[PDB]
């Protein structure tokens, strides 16, 4: 599979079932539906866990106290890059699961079209199947079910 | 016949990130990163900050004649000072405890201030001749409004023997100082008594202070120096001054009326006319992102602070 | 595969083997056994891992050192905050991988006995197979060795 | 005929979660969080704790009359005080670097008091009037047992000379005070030199005291005020005190004889009679888990500490 | 498959290619060449994110400033204790990955000699498939393209 | 004919550690954790420390007479000082906030040193006789070169009043003490006046200090006590003292001539004649790993520090 389809507008995973006359693209709801809960379940979760985080509070110090002016400034900074860098990193984590999740439902529902149907069908590769007899657009929908 | 499976494919460019990989070109994707912010001080959910302008909180407190706006304020959300107030202590000298004071003022919103010794009371010396060049008021010699520099009457200096029994159901805030004369002579000439020292006890202060002679450099045209001290005289305890010279006398003192979440603020900005959940240094804040990475001191319902350039999720699929 | 089976008292993963008269299960014990010991080196790892962790310690400050005693007492609510996080992550992860894992060797174990018998068997789907002959308690037991 | 492949399933209701799913049902789950703990405070690997029950440090070093039960406690291994001990300073006044000192004791596990000046070596001072009602003992006045109080003999009060040379192998904790009168008259009255000084040295402490006269409020029924020190006298060095006035004496000091891991906590608790591994404030731990959420201030062998609810891993499978 | 081929010595993926005379082992260039970014990429994006970092600084206290000492130690072991975890547990996740690419890349590759060829081939096992054909050098070749 | 598809293998035992796995042998692996130093101090980026030897800061900074080999240093890139530094304060006593100075010192690369007010400028003192055997040199008293122990001369110690202005444009660091002596007599043999003081002014400092006799044991043959002070006196300011007895004057004060990234470094190691881009204080690194586990406290350009004793990054297959 080298690249997307422009023309798929309706959801994310389809079929593109192209009939001896008509020729036309669908969106699977039963596996979009599912998508939709999956990412907002996710980013959600991001927002929740890193709400205890640490808060920097405004201190003051003399001319004779710049040791603990810099002990604190140095404490302040450095829980700062801590939770910067827990922040930067579970959204590289969150990112390369949500790729790899579709990329997943993608092959999934290759698998589907492509195993439901052993003996009458085989895949000739890229989701697209055989058969001996030909498909009308009502033949094309009951892959589906 | 040829039925076929494909994903979604559009004219973007924005790029995310991953473990494995970097600019990852995107069909969508997700901003959780608050870049954004209004440049302006605004009131915190309906409460407006106190704002010094060029005062310090010392030149409020003590009542330097430069900052009278200030001397009665109402209840506040923060605090806003500038790095350098130029209006400060205008008589030169310290403040003791100073950085101790701020933090205890940061978890205060209100103070209720009060005469606890009238200016009228000094009986048997001068309460009307205690100003200088250094705290000038409209093009005359003044001082520091809350307290009072008292100086010989009549050639003479009575010992003093003054309390203040606090009556009242709040902490009180109580300040006095010290004056450190230039020399032998300038001591005699204001308090005629060459030896003094001020005392000053309460349930838990025991203090006991001398002026120090030295030979200083002028600031704002003095080389006399005042040292300020503080404490809270707690309700139903009582603060009792003695001295025979060199005293700076409370004339009003701070109920403390209010305490909650506040902050002393560090910034540059006027009033912006403006009310936020979230407010910062540099300006205030209204989002409804997770993150953000305006500055890192803020204070009302933030979004948590990261150093962050950019912070973007993937939502769609590869482009 | 929809769901588990209660009647498999001995092992996590094994076969529903059904002859002409009995029917009956059986454990896989080149994959339950392989198991047990999964499990217990990632949940020692987890153990092993955080035994350098912040151990807060008493300070006490007088009534005139309150900026120290806050930022002491952020600094140690601060370690304790970033420790809890990474305690609390450092478990989703490894529960992930284990739910992984189990539906891992179940699919593992499905392709076994497909692959092995090519032009054999053909699998009909949720692990059961055909034949060109029947299958009695002692053919039941062939798949397994060969 | 009829093979096919299947997993193991259950009627357990545990759940755990995940980073994509939550409140997720397994056959098989571990818990690894110890919420649990005994609610009293034990010996630690068979070492009783210094309970000081209504007694604060100060007034366990100290001597404080209440406190006589801790006169010369035998080894611990951590020591509980309470958030407020009512018996503290009886006379009213301060600890000098008193919580300098708490970090020291946290520190020892042993200490051996020694007398190291005789209340009867004290000839031409008066010893045995030092008392206070704010100090009660069985219905009358006294005075902390570990320090003496001299007062004016024959009216007068010859200049103390008095030095202690530490023969012992262990460093020595050695406590002394001054008291802060009332007015000039009590100054002469109890003393009788108007102008006083304690002045003591070692081979690092160069201490010069003079008393501060302040008009005070009553705390424990008295306005006087006195103020304690301390220092650590090394084996073979010496400590010499001089004062005209003024000086609460040393009688006894504190040889310490064994370091350790140790720690002053905070517990409203009273002893348990019981041994533990581990001890928190509010309770032991007896557990083989990794973690806990019990407090965060622990001592012994424990798990660690997080602040989690519920902390519980995956072994099974789905259910 | 038990274990690796010692004859390979090109590249880290490849075909043993063995015709009815002849016998010697090829190395893929379009999966080995990629595999060397990948890693390359992955190893570099671990030095750039701990860029920040805490860094401690020598600090000095008088005898009686114990207390803000033993703060001071706390806290500079604390973030040293952090970022030595943080560091570890990076590298035990890349690490994982790795492997995991390399399984997932040599299982690619099995069913690309395999699925390429639905009613020519048929896969035996461990890489190797069927034709009804003999298959020389030259026919070797040919199933790259 | 026979096609089969593989992976590489060969006879390597480097093993690699996983989330779920450990010591899994690996045909490639790549270290990325430095174990290894050179085990010297080295110039940094071509400069060169400044190594204190055995003297320590407040001894070079004050001149002990020992430490004559760092009289006028040239720019350093870090300083070196050992634990436990022979050469300090030869005469006894010690440094009012030594380690705020010591933090200011580690923002500085580089002193100037000039004298400030000459020895021959006292003509109603005595300037020369100002030794103690507690600091020798070439077997004779001395004293610290860069103060002065003034005494009475005649029988008398006329009041001191001497001024510097800072006329030059950099900061000056200003040095100067007290001495507190062991009795009376001894107060009176050397200065005549029984009753001293010494006040300072700039137009920040405001300082009046006075002498503790008190009954020291000896430290370096000696039970007097010298306390010594310092103040950063910016440009234009002027430092003003006066002093009818126990003034150890200023004869030398630094121009900070250049600030910078530098630090103070504890280590007993000497100059190892080699040059680096990064120190830690037990050895020099040159690496292009991204970890090392060297040393905690680092100058230059460096790894980033972990604990690891181990760290192997997996980039081959399995074996
Ligand atoms: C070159 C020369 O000799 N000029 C003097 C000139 O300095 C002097 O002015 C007075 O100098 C004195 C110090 O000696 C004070 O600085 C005076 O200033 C004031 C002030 O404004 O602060 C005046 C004020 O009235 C005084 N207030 C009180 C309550 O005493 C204060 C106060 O004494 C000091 O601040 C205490 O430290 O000082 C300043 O006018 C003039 C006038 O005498 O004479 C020249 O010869
Ligand atoms: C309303 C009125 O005038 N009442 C006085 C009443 O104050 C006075 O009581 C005595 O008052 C003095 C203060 O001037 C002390 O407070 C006395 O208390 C003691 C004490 O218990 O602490 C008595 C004790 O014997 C003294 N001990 C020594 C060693 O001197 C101490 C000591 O002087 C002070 O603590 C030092 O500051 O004080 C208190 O009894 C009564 C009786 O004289 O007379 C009323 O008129
Ligand atoms: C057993 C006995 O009594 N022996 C004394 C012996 O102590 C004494 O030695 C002198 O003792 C005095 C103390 O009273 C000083 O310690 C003398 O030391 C010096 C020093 O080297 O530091 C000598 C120096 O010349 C003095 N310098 C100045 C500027 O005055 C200093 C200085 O006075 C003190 O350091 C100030 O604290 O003291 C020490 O030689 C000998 C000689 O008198 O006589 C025995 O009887
Ligand atoms: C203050 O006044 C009240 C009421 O007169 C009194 O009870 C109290 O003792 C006084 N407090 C002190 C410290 O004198
Ligand atoms: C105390 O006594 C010992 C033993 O004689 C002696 O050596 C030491 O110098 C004395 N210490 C002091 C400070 O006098
Ligand atoms: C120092 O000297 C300059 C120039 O002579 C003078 O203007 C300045 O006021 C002096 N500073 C002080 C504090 O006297």
């Amino acid at each position: 599979i080298e690249g997307g389809w422009q023309g798929m507008v309706d959801g994310w995973y389809g079929y593109h079932h192209s009939n001896e006359q008509g020729s036309g693209y669908a969106a699977d709801k039963e596996s979009t539906q599912k998508a939709i809960d999956g990412v907002t379940n996710k980013v959600n979760s991001i927002i929740d866990k890193m709400n205890t985080q640490f808060e920097a509070v405004g201190r003051e110090f003399n001319n004779l106290e710049r040791r603990i002016e810099n002990l604190n400034k140095k404490m302040e900074d450095g829980f700062l890059d801590v939770w910067t860098y827990n922040a930067e990193l579970l959204v590289l984590m969150e990112n390369e699961r949500t790729l790899d999740f579709h990329d997943s439902n993608v092959k999934n529902l290759y698998d589907k079209v492509r195993l439901q149907l052993r003996d009458n069908a085989k895949e000739l590769g890229n989701g697209c199947f055989e058969f001996y007899h030909r498909c009308d657009n009502e033949c094309m929908e009951s892959v589906r079910n | 016949d040829q039925i076929c499976i494909g994903y979604h494919a559009n004219n973007s460019t924005e790029q995310v990130d991953t473990i494995m990989e970097k600019n990852v070109t995107v069909t969508h994707a997700q901003d959780i990163l608050e870049k954004t912010h209004n440049g302006k001080l605004c009131d915190l959910d309906g409460v407006k900050p106190l704002i010094l302008r060029d005062c310090s909180v010392a030149g409020w407190l003590l009542g330097n004649p430069m900052c009278d706006e200030f001397l009665n304020v109402p209840e506040w959300s923060y605090i806003v000072e500038k790095i350098n107030p130029a209006n400060d202590l205008c008589y030169p000298g310290n403040f003791n405890d100073y950085e101790e004071l701020k933090h205890l003022l940061s978890r205060i919103n209100h103070f209720e201030k009060i005469q606890i010794i009238p200016k009228s009371s000094w009986s048997d010396h001068e309460a009307s001749a205690g100003v200088s060049s250094a705290c000038p008021y409209q093009g005359r010699s003044s001082f520091f409004r809350n307290v009072v520099w008292l100086i010989k009457k009549d050639n003479a200096y009575p010992t003093i023997k003054r309390s203040y029994n606090n009556t009242n159901q709040e902490d009180l805030l109580v300040l006095w100082g010290i004056h450190h004369p230039n020399d032998a002579a300038e001591q005699t000439r204001l308090y005629q008594n060459p030896t003094t020292y001020i005392s000053v006890g309460t349930s838990t202060l025991n203090q006991r202070l001398v002026p120090k002679i030295a030979t200083r450099s002028k600031v704002n045209g003095q080389s006399g120096r005042m040292e300020f001290f503080w404490t809270i005289l707690k309700p139903n305890d009582a603060i009792n001054f003695e001295s025979n010279g060199n005293f700076i006398a409370p004339e009003n003192a701070y109920k403390i009326v209010k305490k909650g979440d506040s902050t002393i603020m560090k910034s540059e900005l006027e009033y912006g006319n403006c009310n936020t959940k979230c407010q910062t240094p540099i300006g205030a804040i209204n989002s409804s992102m997770p993150f953000h990475n305006i500055h890192p001191l803020t204070i009302g319902e933030c979004p948590k602070y990261v150093k962050s350039s950019r912070l973007v999720l993937a939502t769609g699929l590869r482009n």
